[PDB]
């Protein structure tokens, strides 16, 4: 009938536990197999779906763990990816409790050491993987944002890899990039992607605000490297900047705020934002009110004062900058010399300069 | 028999299978997906309470027989 | 501009300023290669008639580009196309070119208009004066104005 | 979304399947221990 | 509307799989200035439930379960209903819109295949039909848009554009503009 | 504008202009600015050249004045520019500034009717409408 077939049509006993294990009837699988001896546990969906991708995918944790213990079981490593994707956090332990996980080591392994063995293990049917064959469980649970799921796979040793430079030249980045050239940029884009998402980086790193305004520089810069990718590479580097913008905006008493923006009073964070452009994280009320306060540093009731009365002391600045300067010169430290030295004094006074440069101006086309 | 071109596009297209069910599941759900598990539930409901009953009936007589 | 933007009623206002100079310089090179067709064009039409006409609006390169720009603004009387011999297909030509190049300004300058209104509408104004005024900001936090920073 | 709505009605149904089987279990005792009466 | 139109209607996946497997084919509507009896027995006895019953057809094989399921190449088969749909929607006017979101319906199919490629085998066997680069061609015949904008499109595209000059793809414009005043 | 208002035709018109006027007043502001200062330039440049022109625009403040105004609409003409004498670089700055203030003022022309296009598409009109009318009823209240 349709003109490809996805998975003879099995058994009947073959199609009555495979909707025995889709559907979550847990006597009948565990009966079958207890005594069948004639199933085998590998029967195929009309999707090329064996019983435990049926279990997994449907959240059937009794049956998954009723499969688990069958021997010879396979599609073990798809189980897990899709289990994670879907953010099953009780399936995902159950499986990662599996001889074919706890044995080996899997999960800590890159992606490219689990490529260089064919192995089969992540692939779902005959031929292919579910999500792309780079994508490792790591990086998958950093993709879907799956917090648990990032926080198991960190603990027990799985790490994102951390693409090389974009114009490398190793052997390794040489072959991958003369092998497909599609293949290696979709891989990196997947990568980042995986680096480039909140959990991930919350849980991952000692510094994850440093990180993230790193990461979101170093992923701007890809963008117009890369240009068929553009969007791809400008999405990552906005979800770091959001991810920055959102730490901030936690923050509930000045040591918090001070911990963000002076880094571990210079303010590295905010020199770092202004310079990769992290507008909403500058522009953040928190940080807006820090730099407010530095700029009113000894001027406590000019704070509030109306526009008016900064349009008086501006026009007193002008007209007092020769006595402003004379008084500089002659007593460097005093009430004086303590107002002269804020900074939006000192702005005031470059405005006031320049306006009398203005009038000079002005004025000597008088006559 | 099946060509490496025939190949591909049985991955591709099982991929976009899968891919397009897995992009109906994001749907919003709507008022008749919620009514049918209350149905679910209403069902299960008359069931469960149908074996309760059968249970006590049987205890029934069997308290005739002793 | 380096005073404004401390203004919260004239920040928005100069960043707006600033965003749509950046955008139009593009149609302004789009305008500079269509003005320059047209500008070379009349110039061979007109250029050996240069004491054949009613003023010496297209004889030269220069008064050509002088006459065709301020064309832009209206600044420019028709009476320049007009020939004072009876050469009536070379003033008719003229006719039809300075019309079209108007009306191809027009066209230019309404695309230009609307490129820039939808580029506004998929768009934070508050977020782009408040970085812009915490740069201003911050280039005073570092411990005189320049006029009187003179003496050492 | 209607994948977080499934996976509540599959829940359902193999809560339906486990109380079903438990029902049935109770019914064959009670059969059995007629049979030992 | 037939069950396995229906199903096609609905994207029941499953279900136009089950349909398939018993037989169930969508019927492909003849030409619109077809002059057979059953045609013409069609359009004079109604004529309206004729066009809807034409467009019920067209909504059934313009679903991407249908093409997917259905079909051996179902990216060639979906590029040359769209183009099909696209001259219905000029030629019946008044159902304009249907047809139109018919096609819109098999372009973005083609369009989501094409995006679900991993490696270049993949994206060659989308793009080069069965390199000469049919289905692009076939695509901007058709102002599938979308298909040939893809990435994907775009960077097989731009990997046969710099042919040969393997650093000047990476040259900021000033260099480009540099060249081209050298080859001037 | 104390009449307006109460007809459901011309109120929410009246409205809208109040709000045009509050905003593009600003635009007049920095429209002054960069006035003042092509003003003050084009008047330093030719003030020295009062009986060498074709005619006076430029010769003294209220005169430049009038004629960098006159400019807004396009009622004045290109010839002020134009020297008597064979200083061309004068002139020739001239024609440049001249040409750069109008080509300036588009520029903030445009600005200022698409900032105001967008404060218009985030946005009530009845709202606003009924609540200046319900102003002016109020007023009438009182015996
Ligand atoms: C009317 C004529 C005679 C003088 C016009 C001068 C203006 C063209 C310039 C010169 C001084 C400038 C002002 C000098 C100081 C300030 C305060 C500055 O900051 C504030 O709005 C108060 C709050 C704060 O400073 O954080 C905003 C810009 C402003 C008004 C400047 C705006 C532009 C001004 C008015
Ligand atoms: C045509 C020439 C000769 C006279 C033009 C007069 C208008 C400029 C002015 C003067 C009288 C005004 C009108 C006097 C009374 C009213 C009724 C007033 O209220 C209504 O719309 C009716 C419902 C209500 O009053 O609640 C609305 C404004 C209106 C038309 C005024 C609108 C502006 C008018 C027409
Ligand atoms: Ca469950
Ligand atoms: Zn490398
Ligand atoms: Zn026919």
């Amino acid at each position: 009938g349709p003109a490809f077939m996805f998975n003879t049509s099995l058994t009947a006993e073959e199609e009555r536990f495979l909707d025995a294990a889709e559907y979550g009837n847990i006597p009948v699988v565990r009966k079958m197999l207890e005594e069948s001896k004639t199933l085998n546990v590998n029967c195929v969906d009309y999707m090329g779906q064996n019983a435990l991708q049926l279990a997994v995918g449907n959240e059937h944790l009794e049956v998954t763990e009723l499969l688990l213990k069958k021997e010879n079981l396979a599609r073990i490593g798809d189980a897990l990816l899709l289990a994670i994707s879907k953010g099953y956090v009780r399936i995902v332990e159950a499986i990662l409790n599996h001889p074919g996980f706890a044995a080996s080591k899997r999960l800590t392994l890159s992606p490219c050491e689990q490529e260089l063995q064919d192995d089969d293990f992540y692939a779902y049917d005959e031929d292919g993987t579910r999500f792309s064959p780079d994508i490792t469980p790591i990086i998958l649970a950093a993709h879907c944002q799956k917090y648990e799921v990032v926080h198991m796979l960190l603990m027990k040793g799985a790490r994102i890899e951390r693409p090389h430079d974009y114009f490398c030249k190793c052997g390794d980045c040489m072959e991958k990039q003369r092998h497909d050239s599609f293949s290696h940029s979709r891989s990196r884009i997947n990568a980042y992607k995986g680096l480039a998402s909140p959990a991930y980086l919350s849980l991952s790193s000692e510094d994850p605000v440093l990180t993230a305004l790193e990461l979101s520089n170093e992923l701007a810069k890809l963008a117009n490297i890369e240009k068929e990718f553009k969007n791809d590479y400008r999405k990552l580097s906005m979800q770091c900047k959001d991810f920055v913008v959102g730490v901030l905006d936690l923050c509930r008493d000045s040591e918090e705020v001070e911990a963000i923006l002076n880094g571990d009073a210079s303010l590295s964070r905010v020199k770092l934002a202004i310079k990769y452009e992290v507008k909403k994280f500058v522009a953040h009320p928190n940080c807006q009110q820090q730099l407010l306060t530095i700029w009113y540093e000894n001027l406590s009731g000019l704070r509030e004062q109306t526009i008016a009365i900064k349009c008086l002391v501006v026009l007193v600045v002008a007209l007092g900058l020769p006595f402003l300067a004379i008084g500089y010169w002659i007593a460097p430290c005093s009430r004086l010399g303590k107002i002269l030295r804020s900074p939006f004094m000192k702005f005031v006074a470059h405005a006031a300069s320049f306006i009398i440069f203005l009038g000079l101006l002005v004025f000597n086309a008088s006559d | 028999q099946p060509t490496r071109y025939q190949q591909i596009m049985k991955r591709l297209i099982k991929r976009y299978v899968l891919k397009a069910q897995v992009d109906k599941e994001n749907d919003e759900v709507n008022e008749g997906e919620l009514k049918e598990i209350k149905q679910d539930i209403s069902s299960l409901r008359y069931e469960l309470l149908e074996d309760k009953s059968q249970a006590t009936e049987e205890l029934a007589i069997l308290i005739h027989k002793l | 501009a380096y005073i404004l933007p401390a203004n919260e009623s004239f920040g928005p206002l100069q960043i707006s300023l600033g965003r749509t100079v950046k955008d139009i310089f593009k149609f302004m090179v789009l305008f500079i290669m269509v003005f320059f067709a047209f500008m070379i064009g009349m110039f061979i039409l007109y250029s050996y008639y240069l004491g054949a006409k009613v003023n010496a609006a297209f004889t030269t390169v220069e008064e050509s580009f002088k006459t065709l720009f301020w064309s832009i603004f209206g600044l420019s009387e028709v009476t320049s196309v007009v020939l004072k011999y009876d050469h009536k297909f070379i003033e008719n030509i003229g006719y039809v070119l300075y019309g079209i190049y108007n009306v191809t300004m027009v066209v230019v300058l309404l695309n230009m208009l609307i490129a820039m209104i939808n580029s506004s509408y998929q768009e934070d104004s508050d977020v782009e004066w408040k970085f812009a005024r915490s740069k201003l900001w911050l280039s005073y936090f570092d411990d005189l104005p320049p006029p009187f920073s003179l003496v050492p």
